[PDB]
This record gives structure tokens, C-alpha cells and sequence, in this order.
DNA sequence: TGTATGCAAATAAGG
DNA sequence: ACCTTATTTGCATAC
């Protein structure tokens, strides 16, 4: 249940291209 | 002009590729532009760049800068919070979430901390909570 | 022994 | 000189 304490990088270029993509 | 999508992943292979050619750890490229630049980037940072792991404008900002290096040879260090500091810091924002500019400086002298440091680390777990209960 | 990653400092930018 | 939101980095330590 862990629900994440800590910052993410918002739109990384990772998840950018696997959306761009399918 | 910073490249487009279609550019950067393509640098990205490139530069890890011919990374190990030159037989370099990331985490050495990143003393390596130490002495190349003023202040450097970690091997975290440098690892986030390989697997595409950052924005657009901040990977658009090291692409350049990264290539200088690779081409051609040649920010405050975190502060770690002790846990009996963290636990000690929870508390009081577990008795206000918003100290003044006064009592924040009576906390940090009370606790012997950077005053600046006991400022920013009540803001960080302001926008903490935020994130984790809502 | 190099590489990820979680948690989270530092910083950037508009008030 | 401080808060807020948004983000960039990076100890630390899990792979």
C-alpha cells in the first residue's frame, strides 16, 4: 500500500516515445 | 535549436554505445565534466539520460553539453538528513505544517541545523503531504 | 562492480 | 526573505 513519498520527472522522454508509439 | 523527439532517442544509443568504446562508466562521465565545466552531474543523472529518463527541456539541456565531452576530449550538495533529525522534524510538523520565519529559526538554533535547510525541508514535506494524503 | 531507483534535497519561477 | 507549484538532481541502497 506503499503510496509513493518521493518526486517524479513528469513526461520522460521514455514514456513519451512508448505513447507516441501504441 | 534543441532536436526534436525523433533526435534524442537516437542519441541515446549512440552515446552509450560509444561510451563503453572509450571505456567509461557513467558514473566517471560524470566527474569527467566536473573538470569540464564548474560543477558537475552525478551517475544518477547520467543513467537517467541513457534510459530517456528525464523531460524534454532537461535532457534538451544536457545533449549539447554531453556531446562537447564525448566529441572532443578535455547546485549545493545535498544534505542527508541524520534519521533521528527526520523523526525529530516529523513531530513538529506533526504540531503545525506551517512554522513562521521566526519559530523555523527558534527550531533549526533548538535543533542546531542550517536555518536555511530546516526552512526548505519543511517545504518539501508540505508539498509531501500534498502528494501523499490528500 | 557498474547500474537502476526510491525518497527527497535544491532550485526555478510567479506571487 | 517566505510561500507556492513544478522540477531537477543525487545520497543510498536496492539490483
Amino acid at each position: 500500500a506503499r503510496p509513493y513519498q518521493g518526486v517524479r520527472v513528469k513526461e520522460p522522454v521514455k514514456e513519451l516515445l512508448r505513447r507516441k508509439r501504441g | 535549436e534543441p532536436s526534436d523527439l525523433e533526435e534524442l532517442e537516437q542519441f541515446a544509443k549512440t552515446f552509450k554505445q560509444r561510451r563503453i568504446k572509450l571505456g567509461f562508466t557513467q558514473g566517471d562521465v560524470g566527474l569527467a565534466m566536473g573538470k569540464l565545466y564548474g560543477n558537475d552531474f552525478s551517475q544518477t543523472t547520467i543513467s537517467r539520460f541513457e534510459a530517456l529518463n528525464l523531460s524534454f527541456k532537461n535532457m534538451c539541456k544536457l545533449k549539447p553539453l554531453l556531446e562537447k565531452w564525448l566529441n572532443d576530449a578535455e547546485r549545493k550538495k545535498r544534505t542527508s538528513i541524520e534519521t533521528n533529525i527526520r523523526v525529530a522534524l516529523e513531530k513538529s510538523f506533526l504540531e503545525n505544517q506551517k512554522p513562521t520565519s521566526e519559530e523555523i529559526t527558534m527550531i533549526a538554533d533548538q535543533l542546531n541545523m542550517e536555518k536555511e535547510v530546516i526552512r526548505v525541508w519543511f517545504c518539501n514535506r508540505r508539498q509531501k503531504e500534498k502528494r501523499i494524503n490528500p
